[PDB]
RNA sequence: AGAGUAGAUAUUGUAAGCUAUGUUUGCCACCUUCGACUCAACAUUUCCUCUUGGUUGUAAAAGCUAAGAAGGGUUUGACUGUUCGUCAAUUAAAAUGUUACGUGAGUUGGGUUAAAUACGAUGUGAAUCAGUAUGGUUCCUAUCUGCUGAAGGAAAUAUUAUCAAAUUAAAUCUCAUUAUUAGUACGCAAGGACCAUAAUGAAUCAACCCAUGGUGUAUCUAUUGAUAAUAAUAUAAUAUAUUUAUUAAUAUAUUAUCUAUAUUAGUUUAUAUUUUAAUUAUUAUCAUAGUAGAUAAGCUAAGUUGAUAAUAAAUAAAUAUUGAAUACAUAUUAAAUAUGAAGUUGUUUUAAUAAGAUAAUUAAUCUGAUAAUUUUAUACUAAAAUUAAUAAUUAUAGGUUUUAUAUAUUAUUUAUAA
RNA sequence: AUAAUUGAGGUCCCGCAUGAAUGACGUAAUGAUACAACAACUGUCUCCCCUUUAAGCUAAGUGAAAUUGAAAUCGUAGUGA
RNA sequence: UGCUGACAUGAGUAACGAAAAAAAGGUAUAAACCUUUUCACCUAAAACAUAAGGUUUAACUAUAAAAGUACGGCCCCUAAUUAAAUUAAAUAUAAAUAUAUUUAAGAUGGGAUAAUCUAUAUUAAUAUUUAUCUUAAAAUAUAUAAUUAUAUUAUAUAUUAUAUAUUUAUAUAAUAUAAACUAAUAAAGAUCAGGAAAAUUAAUGUAUACCGUAAUGUAGACCGACUCAGGUAUGUAAGUAGAGAAUAUGAAGGUGAAUUAGAUAAUUAAAGGGAAGGAACUCGGCAAAGAUAGCUCAUAAGUUAGUCAAUAAAGAGUAAUAAGAACAAAGUUGUACAACUGUUUACU
RNA sequence: AGGUAAAUAAUCUAAAGGGAAACAGCCCAGAUUAAGAUAUAAAGUUCCUAAUAAAUAAUAAGUGAAAUAAAUAUUAAAAU
RNA sequence: UCAUCUGAUUAAUUGUGGUUAGUAGUGAAAGACAAAUCUGGUUUGCAGAUAGCUGGUUUUCUAUGAAAUAUAUGUAAGUA
RNA sequence: AGUAUGAAAAUGAUUAUUUUAUAAGCAAUCAUGAAUAUAUUAUAUUAUAUUAAUGAUGUACCUUUUGUAUAAUGGGUCAGC
């Protein structure tokens, strides 16, 4: 149930790193994407090219934003009177800074 | 009960409902991204549904047709955005696949998602129309788009097309009128080139497309095999 | 000594004598949990099975006693916390121990056990008991050793792909009944064989799923209650087209089936009024898979199939031959020569190992791995199958087609037509 | 009573060491009390099998604990606080 | 088993706390945030109103808006109770203090007027607990004033038509569902016999103070060291069903979560089914299984006479005959002890 | 009885070193620090392991070879 | 926690406030509770209580080097 | 819980040298090959340093005891006290 001794430096290290099962393997199965000449996984789509195509689809197949007439044709002063500004909470501010906590996809290296 | 399908870490009732939802979403949006296992199971359902629809369309037996219809109805959630999904299935989706013997979907593997390391895939409908009757482009048929992008890249590099690319193009063609296919390719080029910001001289592009079509369409050792002494 | 019809030594063996054991009850004080379940390993001082000596007390058959022998086997119930014991029904037999009186970081907690309480006894009393009774508290994710499986790395009498012997590590090894020999041998009769073979079983082990049985959150049908859809039809509105003389009629698309007021405070329902405010087909969800009847694959034992591994070799107790030493005698603790066991060696089976063998040898497709589709396999791995698309041949999974199975209605039918 | 009963009920009385408000005795009802029997039922068992979900296993992210003189931490027999 | 600090070990091991998710888009930044659609879960709640509490957690700093009427506090009044207070000498007392009496405080309670909307100031003058039956009345049908059977029976409002003050008032008549529920009324059964305390006319007034108000509240926003399956007061709690607030469903509302994705060996947990047998299990039938109406009938011995036993066991009617939601309903007996309903070692 | 109680001596206690397989107490011998030629103690001298050759008898049982197991039995051998 | 079980118009359950506790209250009585546990709470102080008991007590070198017996002891864990 | 500074240790990762995949126990000491590094007197047949070839010897430390490798006490490591 309980360790009888302080496990030594040797014995913890040979346990962890000695076996190949536990080690990380080289990703030999990279290959060139045909659409953009960059690294991608074998039997896998290029995340750049498919992303680009998805973006294209979004730009074309776009549901139009609903802008109400009455709010679109308000005067500036009138709009200010109706819908004044406010102090956002700390939480709200944190939520707003998305680049702080949201990871954008990195581009791979160009294949040789 | 064991081995017939993926369990997907869900109770039976939930699992089936999930699969139905996935099928509905596939029919609505002609491609969808999801986890690999879910996609694989969803394909099985969607394909089955398509075949049933085809059978209903074709069969002379009235009772059979009615039974197929009932089965199709059972296998979908018809509400909200999928109210007129049955109609779409009969009129829009299933008529694409009348000549095609199975294989109506394609699950294309993606790079696994970062937060979760979950293997990610794209379940999508085969031979989805890239251009509707309105002057727009349609969401779906990712593989075709990718192929055309690869072709464009090859043209830019002034390289020959890869054998695999040619094979894929041939596969795409098999259930496609040649002129229609060409027109689709041309349409894809217009969008793709602009996105990538390469110049679109139209006549030259058309000629290239034609050349690509021609080679696709017109079909043309270490050990020796010797009889026993 | 003495019993044993006679004779101490077939069998029995007073009291006293000499030892072994560490299985009991003690003594010492170095040293501060009984039973059940589960799985057992070891011993032999052998209960059964195999071999054999003795048995006026071995005629036969049952026995009794002794030698070899640990291969295989050695019980299920009623009572009790019990081990034990009493009994019942079996068995070839129901052997005796050792293993922290094996086994509580494996289970249990009935006994023993503290707090509550009562009874009998003891005590002035608080309370007490080699007493009785009801109730009643420990938990632990495994670091190392070890064991069960599974990989990676490795040094290979030097490579890879395959086939692989000796060997090593284990497994296995049976037993009963009936039948025949034979109602023979033996015996006055009653009774009743050895030697040996066969067939049924047995307990154990292994594999298997064709069939049978079970399951089957694959599936199908039935079914109660409530809700929610799609389709069709009707009505109404809006939008888009066509006709007609914006209006009406038609076609397509979309949305809608509400609402409000009365019946003496409130709520619900009902009807009436108000409004265009619909009733059939088919689905789904929820209620243990809602419940119930069937049920494919797989998995399984209630099921099926096989095995209990020979022949052979050397032996144990025991039984002999010739034959001295020792004129006889003596199977030899002499030389020679023979028999002899469920034991030993082996044999058979599994796992490991890889001596050896065939082939190829810097590669337009050498051998492996990474990758994909997977299952023959599987915790992860590993293993095995496939990764075809060109001059030919190769289907891994899904999908498709197919025949087949399941479900449950169906000739009162389906399809072609005249 | 059971094939078989150290349990249960009935009865006997060498009551080791019963007994009358530390109440004595016999009942009806009640009791999650204790013991025993019959019925029915059943995976409790003969004797386990199949299925379901949550864990277990793998990948990603986060990240305990008791413990620990130091450890390069095998078997057997012998020895020996 | 020193104290403090730092850092190891177990170990990148267990675990990440009852849980249903999917896609598309915000965004070629999302398992976790927002939106839309689908799916599910809670639904006499996981909803909607509130009380208490609390690092304001909120839909936020440009922030929770009150003269009063199905608005609370504050205020007036007092209960339980409290008070270095109160009365040459209230009484007692080593000191502290304690007692009795006064006065003051003290809500968990009582408190005028109001949609015809309403006016609170000042001055002057003399209600334990339970029940709404039976009878009687008239109404509706059958038969031949009287019988039989059935509901109805105190209050709550709009309409219409009359009669009196003069379209505004008062009274009368007639018209008009069922089932729950409310308040207010009346009469009244039982013993356990049911708070306290704070006037009316007239004249003159009344420019209406302060505080509470977010959200959370069967919970991530309180008490439990944690965003803890524990603890936490009250009122509504769509319909369909039913005796019902049981049970099923779920209109609406709210929610789907600081872990995910796969795989589903051994093994564990929590479930479902099981041939032949049926307690052979075990200390012990522990656990599991077992319900052939839940309504209406019927129901024994014994017995303290209490359908106590009884919800008796069996059994009948209605329903169903191959079965086909949930929930309520789980035997009979003998003995020991204790009359009984209760109480007890919060945690063996 | 590795028991208990005291008597005498020694060692251990508080004593390292060699031997007794391993060893608090037995057999030798007392570490001031080294050095390593010579005498040695107890104990040893086939190898493990530092060091050996002989003589005369006996055993044949692996008896025994650093922890001696008895009465009794059988078979020899001497002496009378 | 889940299942199962018991009471559920009463010696019922429960909100809000109050009274009674450290020789000490409350207790349908279990030494039961009195702020996560009482045969008598907690805090501060006496206080560095006391401990014939346990454990600990820190550099080096040099010389000598015991005892575990008798007697006494409310003494046999001590002390003379 | 001052301010500077900080090659103090425990502890982690990495690199270099050296040894290590037929070998068994306080991980040290002594013997003794080899490999590496440094060396302005290595003149060398050199010297020092580092390093588990191989061989031999070697039962942690303290406390408390008649007596402890003890499977008796106590300590996870280092720093300060
Ligand atoms: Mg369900
Ligand atoms: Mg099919
Ligand atoms: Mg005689
Ligand atoms: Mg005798
Ligand atoms: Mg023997
Ligand atoms: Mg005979
Ligand atoms: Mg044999
Ligand atoms: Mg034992
Ligand atoms: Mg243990
Ligand atoms: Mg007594
Ligand atoms: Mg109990
Ligand atoms: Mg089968
Ligand atoms: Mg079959
Ligand atoms: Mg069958
Ligand atoms: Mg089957
Ligand atoms: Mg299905
Ligand atoms: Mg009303
Ligand atoms: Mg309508
Ligand atoms: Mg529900
Ligand atoms: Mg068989
Ligand atoms: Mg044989
Ligand atoms: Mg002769
Ligand atoms: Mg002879
Ligand atoms: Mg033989
Ligand atoms: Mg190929
Ligand atoms: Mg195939
Ligand atoms: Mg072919
Ligand atoms: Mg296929
Ligand atoms: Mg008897
Ligand atoms: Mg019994
Ligand atoms: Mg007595
Ligand atoms: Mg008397
Ligand atoms: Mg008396
Ligand atoms: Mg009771
Ligand atoms: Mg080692
Ligand atoms: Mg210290
Ligand atoms: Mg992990
Ligand atoms: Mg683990
Ligand atoms: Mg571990
Ligand atoms: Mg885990
Ligand atoms: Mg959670
Ligand atoms: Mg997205
Ligand atoms: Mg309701
Ligand atoms: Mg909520
Ligand atoms: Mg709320
Ligand atoms: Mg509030
Ligand atoms: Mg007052
Ligand atoms: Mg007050
Ligand atoms: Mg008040
Ligand atoms: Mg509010
Ligand atoms: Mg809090
Ligand atoms: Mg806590
Ligand atoms: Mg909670
Ligand atoms: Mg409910
Ligand atoms: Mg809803
Ligand atoms: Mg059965
Ligand atoms: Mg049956
Ligand atoms: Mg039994
Ligand atoms: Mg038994
Ligand atoms: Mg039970
Ligand atoms: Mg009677
Ligand atoms: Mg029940
Ligand atoms: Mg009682
Ligand atoms: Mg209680
Ligand atoms: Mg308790
Ligand atoms: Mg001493
Ligand atoms: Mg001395
Ligand atoms: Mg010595
Ligand atoms: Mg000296
Ligand atoms: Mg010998
Ligand atoms: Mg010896
Ligand atoms: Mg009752
Ligand atoms: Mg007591
Ligand atoms: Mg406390
Ligand atoms: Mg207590
Ligand atoms: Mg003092
Ligand atoms: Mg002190
Ligand atoms: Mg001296
Ligand atoms: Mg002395
Ligand atoms: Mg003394
Ligand atoms: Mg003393
Ligand atoms: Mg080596
Ligand atoms: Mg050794
Ligand atoms: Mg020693
Ligand atoms: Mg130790
Ligand atoms: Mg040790
Ligand atoms: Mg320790
Ligand atoms: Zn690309």
């Amino acid at each position: 149930a309980v360790p009888k001794k302080k496990v030594s430096h040797q014995k913890k290290r040979q346990k962890l790193y000695g076996p190949g099962k536990k080690q990380l393997k080289m990703i030999h199965h990279l290959n060139k994407c045909p659409s953009c000449g960059h690294y991608k996984r074998a039997n896998t789509l290029c995340m750049y090219c498919v992303g680009q195509i998805s973006h294209i689809w979004k730009t074309h197949t776009a549901k139009e934003e609903i802008k109400p007439r009455q709010e679109e044709e308000l005067s500036e002063l009138d709009q200010r009177v109706l819908y004044p500004g406010r102090r956002d909470t700390k939480y709200t501010k944190d939520l707003k800074d998305k680049d702080n906590y949201l990871e954008r996809r990195v581009r791979t290296l160009k294949k040789d | 009960t064991v081995g017939i399908a993926r369990k997907l870490s869900r109770d039976k009732a939930h699992r089936d409902a999930l699969l139905k939802n996935l099928a509905c979403q596939l029919f609505q949006h002609e491609s969808i991204v999801s986890t690999h296992a879910k996609c694989k199971e969803a394909s099985r359902v969607a394909e089955r549904i398509i075949t049933w629809t085809k059978r209903a369309i074709t069969t002379s037996n009235s009772v059979a047709q009615a039974e197929l219809k009932s089965q199709i109805q059972s296998q979908l959630f018809l509400a909200g955005d999928n109210r007129k999904l049955m109609k779409r299935l009969f009129s829009e989706i299933a008529p694409r696949y009348l000549e095609r013997p199975g294989g109506y979907t394609r699950v294309l593997r993606l790079e696994p998602r970062a937060n979760d390391s979950a293997p990610q895939s794209v379940l999508e409908l085969v031979d989805s129309p890239v251009m509707s009757e309105s002057h727009t482009v349609n969401r779906g048929n990712l593989k075709m788009w990718l192929l055309v992008k690869s072709v464009i890249n090859d043209d830019a590099n002034q390289l020959p097309h890869n054998p695999l690319t040619l094979q894929n193009l041939h596969k795409v063609a098999k259930f496609k009128a040649e002129a229609q296919l060409h027109g689709e390719i041309m349409l894809i080029k217009q969008v793709l080139l602009k996105e990538m910001s390469l110049p679109y001289d139209e006549a030259l592009e058309n000629e290239r497309t034609q050349a690509l079509l021609k080679e696709v369409y017109s079909s043309s050792s270490s050990y020796v095999m010797v009889p026993r002494p």
